[PDB]
RNA sequence: CGGUAGGGGAGCGUUCCGUGUUAGGGAGAAACGCGUGCGUGAGCCGCGUUGGACGAAGCGGAAGCGAGAAUGUCGGCUUG
RNA sequence: AGACAACCUGGCGAACUGAAACAUCUUAGUAGCCAGAGGAAAAGAAAGCAAAAGCGAUUCCCGUAGUAGCGGCGAGCGAAAUGGGAGCAGCCUAAACCGUGAAAACGGGGUUGUGGGAGAGCAAUACAAGCGUCGUGCUGCUAGGCGAAUCAGUGGAGUGCGGAACCCUAGAUGGUGAAAGUCCAGUAGCCGAAAGCAUCACUAGCUUAUGCUCUGACCCGAGUAGCAUGGGGCACGUGGAAUCCCGUGUGAAUCAGCAAGGACCACCUUGCAAGGCUAAAUACUCCUGGGUGACCGAUAGCGAAGUAGUACCGUGAGGGAAGGGUGAAAAGAACCCCCAUCGGGGAGUGAAAUAGAACAUGAAACCGUAAGCUCUCAAGCAGUGGGAGGGGGACCAGACCCUGACCGCGUGCCUGUUGAAGAAUGAGCCGGCGACUCAUAGGCAGUGGCUUGGUUAAGGGAACCCACCGGAGCCGUAGCGA
């Protein structure tokens, strides 16, 4: 009929979800000057990781259309 | 009549009233309406964008883009409409019945709709099988096939969609398929 | 549907100003100053209903010990108290001020019954 | 099942008796189904004519009256106000669109448990279109009267078709109302006080409304 | 079982719609003015040398719904 | 020719704003100005979509989908195909050639895409399709007519009340001293048009009009397409940037051909640009007729219920008010007194005049008269708890209401502050108007329905509501990975 809810796609290409509704997020710090870091620390960057608990209402809020189970 | 215009009305806790705001404080919210004192949310208008942080760089920016999203890759679709063992075995089948896309339809399993009405049928073989019936879908698993011909089934591939080819390249081929050919 | 302010705001107002019958001034005739003053005389009210149990005691005291001096030379109502409890009485500050007044022979023998 | 209709003639005398066994909500809800299939007859059925002027559409305004400052009186936009007498409205009406939606089977059985409760005021009839060549109240109201009711109360008549003769002799009595399974719906069944059925109807109306 | 910001829960009342061409009403309605009545309170229930035709309750529903303040605002009337 | 509310087309074309600044961007091809035109306009009969399977003009709605993508990859912007419905219509020309003309040009011929025409030779070509001016009727509109059924009593008036009857293919409305199926005008139903308009039918008679072989010869809309460059617009910001539209400068080919299918090449598929016309579904309301309101009822509702765009203000553009209610019926008060008038007191009228015209119900502030108690040695946010003396009344009275000798206690209200009686802010008083609402989506809770998984959307549907259809789609049944 009128307005629908739009998707925040600045957001959308940087969180994605899991077969549960776990939302996830690529850890920073890969793309340059990656001489001085060493592998240990190059290898955590490089791991997908689950997002912190606090951070869900600014992502959901903007995500409307993404579904998820705060639950697990 | 036992029921009537003027005996009915509403189950208990299925219809709230509803806060009205600014009309008094005994009703709970206050002149302030529930905002406090003067500030930015109390403003009468659009209020800060969900995401915004004060300024401060928000995660949607402090965090590089997901692989392959970043560039404009095309992220993959199903190719197929999966469908367990488990459930044929719940679908209630007899020796001679088949198992199609029209056929699960009937029964109320598979309801596609949109671009899921125009791939075909796959068999993935999580579950067992004790009917014996055939089947008639377009791939299957490596696990499907073990339980499927071990169950004494029969199942069809089918031939699927075409592919144009240019003339010159079936030509390499060939010439290949005659090289393997006359020396095997 | 519009929906006039109608006559509650006239009906609340009465009670409001029945409330304010004798008072002076502006206190009695105007709506927004008997809201004002309405509030006043309840917290009042409120507060000396509190008051009005320690001020009837006090009164009593002096009473009980005014009508008391007359007896014994060096003698008081602190040391009309102690001897009660001694003797193991029982009357309050009501009813020693109240026959104090209307039957004071009476405590002329409670004196004597307790020497 | 529990109440069996007994029918009648065009005549006040019995013939037999039927029953009805239609699919009804359970007492724990069936007084709050019924309910909520009343609202959206009605709130579907309110038409949003209510209008009004906000301070934009109101005609004048614009202009400023006097300026921000260096006067001793409150401040000022527009005489267009809604603080001020013709102007704007705060959140007034304007033309709503009250529809909103129900499902089927809902519906549906909020009307089956409105008509199986009113079994102990119902009863059956039989035909009676060949009796009225011409439209004609007075022997309309005569037929209601042989067969117990009153015309002072409300009824209702539950048919295949209603043919002209008959819906004419019916059509200007405000009590008495006529239906067919088109004209079937949930306000005419509880504002009436007996209702009036025929083989035909009892037949159509337990195959729709089952309870298998 | 003190309580501001603030959150939850339970309720009163206004105008209109359904039952409703309701009950009642020139044997005096709405309203207005009253009260040794009732309620935790918002308010209810009653009365009449006013008024002169409308209109509850109950079971439910919807809002242009509750004002003491905005150098608010319209009109009317004081002070000096 | 000019006028013409909105919608529509074309041309010129903003800014505040959003991005928490701002220039790319957004606001926006919006507003406004100019021009033009119709009841609709515009678009429109594939040099098209699509992808190896097929669709067959345009337009609108559902849905695909807030998906694919675009984007200082920021704010934000945003498709299309498939599918489901409404509504359905396709036609006329340029050119080859044949005649007529110095040419221009006229007539015939022809108009298509699994290529079609011209060209010749065979056939048999066109009755049943589409049109349709004289006018002839059919049906509606533009004035109307017929039209059933009640009496009395209730003291201003009876439609109401009580009692007794009646009509209904007519209990739709409005009016009538007071609320009406049976008093009036009417309604159901029926009848009715000289004349004019419109929708249909018929009618001239000229009318557009039907097929097989031979040919890869003659034609297929040119300063066009394309290219280079500078720009615009397509969801797509020059990006790999196609497709579409323009300025400058260059500049093709004719079915053995050309274009498109997201740089480009190759193959295949599809289609035939550079000429034009075309109804319906769709959008709007200065208006017309009918109908309906959980729309307002004189501070409301159109600014305007009276000589309202008036009065008034402004050089002008332009801005812009306020004022409603006697009574069923004026029967609007003969006459007498006061009396220069105005105005008042009786009389008379009326159910009511204490409804008497400046007149309906007539709250509050404000100005007053009378009665009961009471203050001139005081002092105080004005009250409150005690309550001397006096007074009062249809109930009763050890009660209740009014007054208040004198004692004690008590630092106006909101706003908003670490903290305000505060000499911080706001209110002259009274009454009215006056503020988290609405639509559409996302998430959560509560309640209900189904679970044989659930559900329809648009669209139809006795006017709506609504019975019953409509399963296209959406959600849930497999995830991991770029
Ligand atoms: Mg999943
Ligand atoms: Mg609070
Ligand atoms: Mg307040
Ligand atoms: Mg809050
Ligand atoms: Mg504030
Ligand atoms: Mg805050
Ligand atoms: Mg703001
Ligand atoms: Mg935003
Ligand atoms: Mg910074
Ligand atoms: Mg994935
Ligand atoms: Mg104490
Ligand atoms: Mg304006
Ligand atoms: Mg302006
Ligand atoms: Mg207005
Ligand atoms: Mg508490
Ligand atoms: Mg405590
Ligand atoms: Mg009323
Ligand atoms: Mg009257
Ligand atoms: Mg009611
Ligand atoms: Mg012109
Ligand atoms: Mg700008
Ligand atoms: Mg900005
Ligand atoms: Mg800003
Ligand atoms: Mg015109
Ligand atoms: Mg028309
Ligand atoms: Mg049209
Ligand atoms: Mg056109
Ligand atoms: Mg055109
Ligand atoms: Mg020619
Ligand atoms: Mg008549
Ligand atoms: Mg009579
Ligand atoms: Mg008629
Ligand atoms: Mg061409
Ligand atoms: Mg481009
Ligand atoms: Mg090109
Ligand atoms: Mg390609
Ligand atoms: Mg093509
Ligand atoms: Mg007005
Ligand atoms: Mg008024
Ligand atoms: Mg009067
Ligand atoms: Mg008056
Ligand atoms: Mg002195
Ligand atoms: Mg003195
Ligand atoms: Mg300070
Ligand atoms: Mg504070
Ligand atoms: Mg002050
Ligand atoms: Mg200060
Ligand atoms: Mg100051
Ligand atoms: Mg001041
Ligand atoms: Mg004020
Ligand atoms: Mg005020
Ligand atoms: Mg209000
Ligand atoms: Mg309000
Ligand atoms: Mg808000
Ligand atoms: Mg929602
Ligand atoms: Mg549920
Ligand atoms: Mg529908
Ligand atoms: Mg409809």
């Amino acid at each position: 009929k009128g307005y629908k809810m739009k998707t925040h796609k600045a957001s959308a290409k940087r969180f994605r979800v899991t077969g549960k509704g776990k939302i996830v997020r690529r850890r920073a710090g890969k793309q340059h000057l990656l001489a001085k870091k060493n592998t240990k620390r190059k290898n955590r960057l490089s791991k997908l990781i689950q997002v912190d608990r606090s951070d869900y209402d600014n992502v959901i809020g903007a995500l409307p259309y993404l579904k998820v189970n705060r639950k697990v | 009549t036992r029921f009537r215009l003027d005996n009915l009305g509403p189950q208990p806790g299925s219809r709230k009233k509803g806060k009205r705001k600014g009309r008094g404080h005994a009703a709970g919210q206050g002149g302030s309406c529930g905002f406090g004192m003067r500030g930015q949310k109390s403003r009468s208008g659009p209020g800060i964008m969900r995401g915004f942080e004060g300024g401060q760089m928000p995660l949607y920016r402090r965090i590089p883009k997901l692989r392959g999203i970043a560039g404009g890759m095309r992220a993959g679709l199903p190719k197929y409409v999966p469908i367990n063992l488990r459930d044929i075995e719940v679908a209630g089948f007899k020796e001679g019945e088949e198992v199609s896309l029209e056929s699960l339809k009937a029964k109320g399993i598979i309801n596609p709709s949109g671009r899921e009405r125009r791939l075909p049928l796959k068999i993935l073989g999580e579950g067992e099988l004790s009917t014996k019936l055939q089947i008639k879908a377009r791939a299957f698993s490596g696990s499907a096939k073990e339980k499927l011909e071990a169950a004494g089934c029969s199942v069809t591939v089918l031939p699927g969609r075409k592919k144009y080819i240019k003339e010159s390249v079936r030509k390499n081929l060939a010439r290949a398929d005659e090289y393997f050919a006359k020396k095997r | 549907t519009r929906v006039k302010r109608g006559y509650i705001a006239r009906r609340r107002r009465k009670k409001i100003r029945f409330f304010a019958s004798s008072f002076r001034g502006a206190h009695s005739r105007l709506t927004r100053t008997i809201a004002q003053q309405k509030i006043r005389a309840l917290v009042s009210a409120h507060r000396d209903r509190d008051r009005q149990k320690r001020d009837f005691r006090r009164l009593w005291i002096t009473r009980i010990n005014a009508a008391i001096r007359e007896r014994g030379v060096y003698y008081n109502y602190s040391k009309f108290i102690h001897d009660l409890y001694k003797r193991q009485l029982l009357l309050n500050r009501k009813i020693l001020a109240q026959i104090a007044i209307l039957n004071p022979n009476c405590i002329y023998m409670i004196y004597n019954e307790i020497i | 099942e529990l109440i069996p209709l007994p029918i009648l003639n065009f005549s006040g005398e019995k013939v037999g008796e039927t029953f009805l066994n239609l699919k009804t909500a359970p007492s724990e809800t069936a007084r709050a189904v019924v309910h909520r299939g009343l609202i959206t007859h009605l709130q579907n059925k309110r038409r949003g004519t209510a209008s009004t002027l906000t301070r934009a559409e109101v005609r004048g305004g614009g202009r400023k009256p006097y300026p921000q400052k260096k006067t001793g009186r409150a401040r000022r936009g527009s005489q267009r106000s809604p603080l001020r007498p013709g102007g704007g409205v705060i959140f007034g009406p304007k033309p709503r669109d009250w529809t909103i939606k129900m499902n089927k089977k809902e519906r549906r059985l909020a009307l089956s448990t409105a008509i199986a409760s009113a079994v102990g005021n119902s009863f059956v009839v039989e035909e009676f279109a060949e009796n009225f060549e011409k439209p004609k109240t007075k022997d309309f109201i005569a037929a209601m009267q042989r067969w117990g009711l009153d015309p002072a109360e409300k009824s209702l008549f539950f048919l295949m078709d209603l043919v002209e003769n008959v819906e004419k002799s019916g059509r200007n009595i405000r009590t008495l109302k006529l239906l067919t399974p088109r004209s079937l719906n949930l306000f005419d069944v509880l504002n009436a006080e007996k209702l009036v059925f025929t083989e035909g109807t009892i037949q159509y109306l337990n195959q729709r409304y089952g309870v298998d």
